[PDB]
């Protein structure tokens, strides 16, 4: 049975270099070309290149020549992708896959995330968004500013408020992440009942609870 | 070496969609079509233009020859909302640009809300004005920030949710980010939304003096 | 059953590459005296 298992997530200063690994269970990589594939976020699939672990020869998509170096260790049944002079362009998920016996890609690794950034671990500031100075529904919100790295967690009343919730993908702002979340409830129930934003940020061991309070 | 162009980049039908794909050289039928999803690896559906892959539903239907190729799903019950890649492999490997699918539904106007910066934030010297545009369709919408009547592009961060599963609408968040003392040099703040459901902007706003 | 892609030159070291379409695998038909997945070994 075929398994491809890749190493863990990476966080790299720009200008630096990383070397990802892919190790194969259930087959000998001598009998197969091992391929690497980049997926930069929100973008499609870039074929990076391949190695023949039997004779260590390699081919590359010309977009990657100079940037990627694909190696193999038949000893550990492993193929490796190494990326030099990292930029934010190299920030992506990298998938290994196999060829040869497979006319086309069928089995993949779980993917390895490479985040190129000199940002240091930074807990978010959490701010309440209440409406200020009133018909059937009311919308409140929570702003999670300036954290790094991904991810955070945003729940409302600790998960008891799930319907009517909109939590928006973080965006980058001067190397740090900012996210927001809205929740919509009946006007009846707020502020008479309380609505609390619960934010967690595992990387900085941080948890924040923020009750939404009418602006006053 | 050898280029692949897959039209279109996205489309909506609720149906029978087909995707095209044309290649720089002709590739003697060595194309394959992938279906990609969150966190998953790209699953292979069709290889060799037409040949379905062992264990795949019979509504997927690639086709073509020479430089030009087709991929067609019969009907996207319900799993098949996702992204689709063509892949040549006649000589090395090249992915097409991809095709993202949405569920075409009825047009929906956005529900819009503006929030001023919180007191907590102001105490830190920053000021974010936030604007939600929730549950609208179709996805494209334009948001415009005005301070004291004048457009500010500088310092606007925008984020779209994925298509909702329960009503297939989109939602979008927009943030105008200012320094505190900048924010206190102005009175009127406005986000205004233009969208297919309006020939005239939705305008939420506030004044600091109130 | 059909021709192997042109991409596969040198997969079948001492043999001939065959593309089993419907079954979705490549096969090396080995020259007499060569064994292996890629016909890599002798006798
Ligand atoms: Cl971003």
């Amino acid at each position: 049975e075929v398994q491809l298992q890749q190493s863990g997530a990476e966080l790299v200063k720009p200008g630096a270099s990383v070397k990802l690994s892919c190790t194969a269970s259930g087959f000998n990589i001598k009998d197969t070309y091992m391929h690497w594939v980049k997926q930069r976020p929100e973008q499609g699939l870039e074929w990076i290149g391949r190695i023949d672990p039997l004779n260590d020869k390699t081919k590359y998509d010309p977009k990657f020549q100079g940037k990627a170096t694909i190696t193999a260790d038949t000893s550990s049944n492993s193929a490796y992708l190494q990326l030099s002079s990292l930029t934010s362009e190299d920030t992506a998920v990298y998938y290994c896959s196999r060829g040869g016996g497979d006319p086309v890609f069928v089995y993949w690794g779980q993917g390895t995330l490479v985040t190129v950034s000199a940002a240091k671990t930074t807990p978010p500031s959490v701010y309440p968004l209440a409406p200020g100075s009133t018909n059937s529904m009311v919308t409140l919100g929570c702003l999670v500013k300036g954290y790094f790295p991904e991810p955070v967690t945003v729940t409302w009343n600790s998960g008891s408020l799930s319907s009517g919730v909109h939590t928006f993908p973080a965006v980058l702002q001067s190397d740090l992440y900012t996210l927001s979340s809205s929740v919509t409830v009946p006007s009846s129930t707020w502020p008479s009942e309380t609505v609390t934003c619960n934010v967690a940020h595992p990387a900085s061991s941080t948890k924040v609870d923020k009750k939404i309070v009418p602006r006053d | 070496d050898i280029q692949m162009t897959q039209s279109p980049s996205s489309l909506s039908a609720s149906g029978k969609v087909t995707i095209t794909c044309k290649a720089s050289q002709d590739i003697n039928k060595y194309i394959a079509w992938y279906q990609h999803k969150p966190g998953k690896g790209p699953r292979l559906l069709i290889h060799y233009t037409s040949t379905l892959h062992p264990g795949i539903p019979s509504r997927f239907s690639g086709s073509g020859s020479g430089r030009d190729y087709s991929f067609s799903i019969s009907n996207l019950e319900p799993e098949d909302i996702a992204t689709y890649y063509c892949l040549q492999y006649d000589n090395l490997r090249t992915f097409g640009g991809g095709t993202k699918l949405e569920i075409k539904r009825a047009d929906a106007a956005p529900t819009v809300s503006i929030f001023p910066p919180s007191s907590e934030q102001l105490t830190s010297g920053g000021a974010s004005v936030v604007c939600f545009l929730n549950n609208f369709y179709p996805k494209d919408i334009n948001v415009k920030w005005k301070i004291d009547g004048s457009e500010r592009q500088n310092g606007v961060l925008n984020s779209w949710t994925d298509q909702d599963s329960k009503d297939s609408t989109y939602s979008m968040s927009s943030t105008l980010t200012l320094t505190k003392d900048e924010y206190e040099r102005h009175n009127s703040y406005t986000c205004e939304a233009t969208h297919k459901t309006s020939t005239s902007p939705i305008v939420k706003s506030f004044n600091r003096n109130e | 059953i059909t021709k192997c892609s042109s991409d596969m030159n040198g997969y079948c070291l001492h043999g001939q590459c065959i593309y089993l379409v419907d079954m979705s695998q490549n096969y090396c038909r080995c020259e007499v005296g060569y064994t292996g997945v890629r016909c890599e070994h002798f006798f």
